[PDB]
DNA sequence: GGATCCGCGGCAGATCTGGCCTG
DNA sequence: GGCCAGATCTGCCGCGGATCC
């Protein structure tokens, strides 16, 4: 998935738990928008 | 990054596996640490250039029986021996469309010898055909190719496959001597009897 | 410097990084915005049925399927994983015992991890996957059990 | 820092599914043989801390297994620990991977009081040094080195000494390299960490108390080597370095180990574990967690009271005991099961 | 010749470990006395002090690659059958096929009812020489039995290939 | 066998070695017979004639204005392998501690002695240990007894 | 036995003039840093106890200190003096000097003080410490047969460190000596554990036992020459009387590991009233007892069991933060002692 | 009053449990 | 798997207090 892969690149920028993070903030709608408000904030 | 086929598969005595593979930009030797053979794989190299990551793109299930197996790694030799990197665009896909052909059709023969008379012809060893075939030319020695196989050879050799499998619908022998007189001898040359 | 605090609140809280590693992540990431920048703007770039989380109330996999075969997963991984294998055209515990109607047959497709071996005997047509050797690599780069059981389900051919 | 949920699964004697302390003083009520210090004991060790009861000696009688679990949110966020306690030895899961103990050693953590401070504060010289040793150590990893460093160079001398002749000087060299260094950080410590004492027990009591470090060689370990050669050559060991310190606990100008009673000690020790706690809690920043086994046993009416004062203004402590402080929550333990009333 | 010998065994150690075998010549001496005393069963061919093993000195019998694959096997305890040792497998590539294996030594110890393990490699070779021997097994009248394909134990799906997966679904069994 | 035995206790006895992995060791040299006498032959270079190394034929690549002192030829191989600088070079016969029982006379320190000509500047790397520091120390005192510049790394 | 009255000057910080107990169970009651310790241990030392630096027990700024006793035993009331200063002890029975070792023939006094927890809590050396006095306080040969083995220990070992010699008598000499140690700690503790039993099952509920463990239990001899390759590797004997463990048992696990606080000290007092008990059997009339701070770390029915058992003694004193209800009582405020 | 002995605090050296890094 | 850090256990030496002549 497209979304998938641009977040574990982001999150590599290992691929283990980049990907574990990544499924988890996919799986996690609200604590990735509550992380990308962070980030903006 | 690169996509190719396995063809080679050299167990190594430390564990490890020594790899042979062709790309459409020219045949290869590589190594990996401790990707099935004759699978066309996606795959990374690291430099022998040592594997890294490896991608499955596709698994021809019906090689495993005997002659068919046989026929295909003697398809895959002829391809890694003629697989020069100015060649390697042409036979790549000639390679791909012959081992579909021995994988689906009933007779593996029929699409093995199309595919390998056409990796013959693009290799540049291109034989003589202008009723015996002797090192790549006619005559009155060699195999007994017969009118209808000199038809038949003619029109795979100038037709597209589409029109030349109707014609072919003895030349491996042929072609076996053609790429003999041209490379030398072959290894898996033993199998069959 | 009130504003890091949440960030790496929200970085914490995530399995697999400690409070430590959240300070050191946002740290890196306080002067380096350019990356910060870039992540923030690549970022952009489940139905009651199936149990599939998917765009939309029904799935992809509701959405040239058969009700016939259903298979129970432990985790959504393996079900992308099996979806890159596309082996089965049938649709995809405590409630598999309410859930029995309309199944004819009934497909076990969770790991053979200890609590699913415990789900297993608590739930105890109904098929299973075998227990048997890889394919691949060298026989004496294997397990004991492995080699026990293989012996033992040793089938006939 | 604040604690949020404790759950644990064959544990000593304890049997129950979760919890919940309040925000502020606490309290425990029970009997003999309940679990008060079974539940502050894996508190303690769940959130970090080391426990001097042997591991293999901390699960049922039967089972071969432990397993504890605490959810702890600080300033920065939340955040969820975990020990599996078995056969092979601890293993630590912070949020979900693998962690090696010596991380933790960063966190708040938590401090506790028991009556093996009052055994250390009435006990031989050893002991006494022992116990300021690891107190220092728990503020810097230089200082342990540097005793590991010591340590070896004094059995070299030692073991050269014992028997035969050699070089000498080189190994006189090598321990003056170190011996200063420990001396200095020794001064500097004990300078920094005695008014906050001394402040700390003028709220508790109306006598004076302080503290006292003697030394062997205050100039320098190579002049004081090199006037007690005949010394060494009659006995045959090393006479002189840090390794022989003296440190000495004053009430009203006298040892504590001499004349002084249950109930002075006892307040000493209390004193010396709170400031612990505050210089602790001014070093990282965020005061760690507070545990108090047996707060008000061998005191009388006044000191109990001004204990009860004292803890009140604390972000979170923990008491237990035979008897409910008036005014505070007080749970029940009963064979092993807590329930808040 | 010693950086070698020493590299040939399954880097820094090897090194530290040869200078100190020539630093420490008793040690090579006993190692050389050792390897002269060191220096396959007829039958079996598992160990043996000389000719035939303790234990030749049989319904079953179990296939294999090669002596460590024996050794493996017999390790696992679950196998008190005979073995018949091949001299590996065959490859068209390395010019090895009938005329370069022991199938005239296989043939006088096979008998009519009889089982015979498939303990082959996993590979393309591997089945192919699988097929092959089963083939000429039900040719010459013996069963033919092959181990179970399917999942290894302690295995996690999302790492695992394709094949094994569709393996594992295809030779499902009832519970 | 008995000779199986034997081999797997020379493997374990000799350093840097492991039970299991000798018995692995011996299982595969059972497996492999003709690597058996590949060893034996690669088994069968002496003191060098005026530095005492180990030398691939006459003189050792030291000799062949800068000195180092090293305890062993390992740290000795791993200082030249990065090649940072070219000089003569000089091994020990170890550390010095008492504990065991090697004292300045166990050691090669008299043959350092001879040399001296010619030499404007030594470095002593030695290890981290305490036992490295004593030795160093020494060296250094004996050094300025006799007389010469002498530095340390860092 | 009682004792009638009590006198004293410059001891500690006491400021009293006489102390007269009541026959029969009696307490005391005093707040921190009063003065109830001291007075016991002043109490325990003019009957001729054991004890604290025999320099510190002078009052501050004095170099002299009287204590003085008059019990009325059965057969005949006698009186006891001491003096403590620079000198020493001097100690004068009914107007004559006499050594300590004369006092040792007389009943005395039992001390139960928070100490007695470290001989169940304690190490494997201050267990087999407690075992050794204990049982050196009952008879006379036990002390010299440690001595005795003490000594040819130290030379066997001193000989077989440095080098190497002929060992045949010092080997004979322990085991006459160990053999006979063994012997009568078995018979000793063969008696003193069913007491024991009784009395902590008066007490309390659970079960309370005894366990000894003994490397040599068929004879030193043999021990010696069964580890004789390992004893001249290592250079110490390795076997012995000097090796033995005593363990602790509460309901068949012990007592170091798994009690708590309340039950050692239940153990401990259970200890100290069997001992009581068995002096009083031997010499002919129970001596007196007494108990300091008796019920901090005991709950209701602990306390009630333990004053219960305390009601029937001929005399004992007792000593805390609270009064125990139903009992005469005397209170302790800067050192003086007053009573209704 | 001088002198031998007995008992205990204090210290160095050897063992042993549990955590760590390298691979 | 293999090496080290740090607490617990055992025996030897010098010092204080009771006893003797
Ligand atoms: N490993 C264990 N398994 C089972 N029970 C145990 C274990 N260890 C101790 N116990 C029991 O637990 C009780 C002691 O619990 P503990 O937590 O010490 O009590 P406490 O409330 O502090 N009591 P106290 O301090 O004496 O007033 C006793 O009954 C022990 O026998
Ligand atoms: N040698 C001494 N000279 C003068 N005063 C002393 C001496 N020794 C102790 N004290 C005093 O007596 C106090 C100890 O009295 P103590 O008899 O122990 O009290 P207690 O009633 O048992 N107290 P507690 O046990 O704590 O409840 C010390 O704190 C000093 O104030
Ligand atoms: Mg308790
Ligand atoms: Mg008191
Ligand atoms: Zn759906
Ligand atoms: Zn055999
Ligand atoms: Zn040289």
């Amino acid at each position: 998935p497209e979304s998938l892969l641009k977040l574990t690149r982001a999150l590599s920028r290992g691929p283990k738990t980049a990907q574990r993070l990544a499924l988890h903030l996919a799986f996690h709608k609200e604590e990735a928008e509550a992380l990308a408000e962070a980030l903006e904030g | 990054l690169e996509e190719g086929i396995v063809v080679g598969r050299k167990p190594l005595p430390q564990g490890d596996l020594l790899l042979r593979l062709v790309t459409p930009r020219g045949s290869l030797e590589a190594v990996v640490r401790k990707l099935s053979l004759f699978h066309h794989v996606r795959f990374q190299l690291y430099a022998l250039p040592t594997l890294t990551q490896a991608e499955l793109l596709g698994r021809l299930h019906g090689l495993e029986a005997p002659r068919r197996f046989l026929l295909a790694a003697f398809l895959a030799e002829l391809a890694y021996r003629l697989a020069s990197p100015e060649a390697a665009p042409r036979i790549y896909p000639l390679l791909v469309s012959g081992l579909r052909g021995i994988a689906k059709h009933e007779d593996p023969l029929l699409p093995l010898v199309w595919a390998g008379w056409r990796v013959a012809k693009a290799g540049g060893i291109g034989p003589n055909l202008e009723l015996r075939l002797k090192r790549g030319r006619l005559g009155e020695e060699g195999v007994y190719l017969g009118r209808e196989g000199v038809e038949a050879l003619k029109a795979t050799l100038r037709l597209p496959g589409a029109q030349a499998l109707p014609h072919l619908e003895r030349l491996f022998l042929a072609l076996k001597a053609h790429a003999e007189e041209a490379l030398g001898p072959l290894r898996s040359a033993e199998a069959i009897g | 410097p009130e504003s890091l605090l949440k960030l790496t609140r929200a970085l914490s809280r995530l399995p697999g990084i400690g409070p430590k590693t959240a300070q050191r992540l946002a740290l890196h990431l306080a002067f380096h915005k350019e990356e910060a920048e870039a992540l923030a703007e690549a970022l952009e770039g489940a139905c009651r049925e199936c149990g599939n989380l998917a765009e939309g109330e029904l799935c992809p996999i509701c959405q040239d399927r058969d009700r016939s075969l259903l298979a129970v997963v432990e985790s959504v991984a393996d079900l992308y994983a099996l979806e890159r294998s596309g082996e089965f055209r049938g649709l995809y515990l405590e409630g598999l015992f309410r859930r029995l109607e309309g199944v004819e047959e009934v497909v076990l497709a969770t790991s053979m991890t200890v609590e699913g071996e415990a789900t297993a005997l608590y739930l105890a047509r109904v098929t299973r996957p075998a227990y048997g050797l890889p394919v691949g690599g060298s026989l004496e780069y294997a397990d004991e059990v492995t080699l026990g059981r293989a012996l033992e389900g040793r089938r006939p051919v | 820092m604040r604690l949020l949920l404790f759950r644990q699964r064959n544990f000593r004697n304890l049997a129950l599914e979760a919890y919940r302390p309040p925000p502020g003083l606490s309290a425990l009520v029970g009997a003999n043989a309940q679990g008060k210090t079974s539940l502050l004991l894996g508190i303690h060790l769940a959130l970090g801390g080391e426990v001097p009861l042997g591991l293999a000696d901390l699960v049922r009688f039967g089972e071969e297994e432990a397993w504890l679990h605490a959810e702890v949110e600080t300033e920065l966020g939340a955040y969820r620990l975990e020990h599996r306690l078995g056969p092979g030895g601890r293993e630590v899961l912070l949020n979900g991977k693998r962690v090696s103990l010596r991380t933790l050693w960063e966190l708040p953590g938590s401090v506790l009081v028991s009556p093996l401070d009052l055994e250390a504060v009435l006990g031989p010289k050893e002991e006494r040094r022992a116990y300021l040793d690891r107190l220092i150590a728990r503020f810097s990893r230089r200082y342990a080195a540097l005793l590991s460093a010591y340590e070896k160079a004094l059995r070299q001398r030692n073991a050269l000494l014992k028997a035969g002749g050699e070089g000498l000087s080189a190994w006189d060299r090598e321990l003056a390299r170190y011996g200063d260094e420990i001396v200095a950080l020794r001064r500097r410590f004990l300078r920094r960490f005695a008014p906050i004492l001394r402040e700390v027990h003028a709220a508790l009591a109306a006598k004076e108390a302080g503290l006292r470090l003697e030394e062997t060689a205050g100039e320098g370990v190579l002049r004081a080597l090199e006037a007690s050669r005949a010394e060494e050559r009659e006995r045959g060991q090393t006479l002189v370095g840090p390794h022989r310190d003296d440190l000495v606990f004053l009430l009203e100008g006298r040892p504590a180990h001499r004349f002084a009673s249950r109930g002075e000690a006892k307040t000493l020790a209390l004193a010396l574990r709170l400031a612990e706690h505050r210089l602790l809690g001014e070093h990282h920043g965020e005061p760690p967690l507070l545990l108090v086994d047996e707060w008000g046993e061998e005191l009388d009416e006044a000191r109990r009271r001004a204990v009860l004062a004292y803890a009140q203004a604390l972000p979170q402590a923990i008491l237990a005991g035979l008897e409910a402080p008036p005014g505070v929550p007080v749970c029940s333990v009963v064979r092993g099961v807590v329930l808040c009333p």
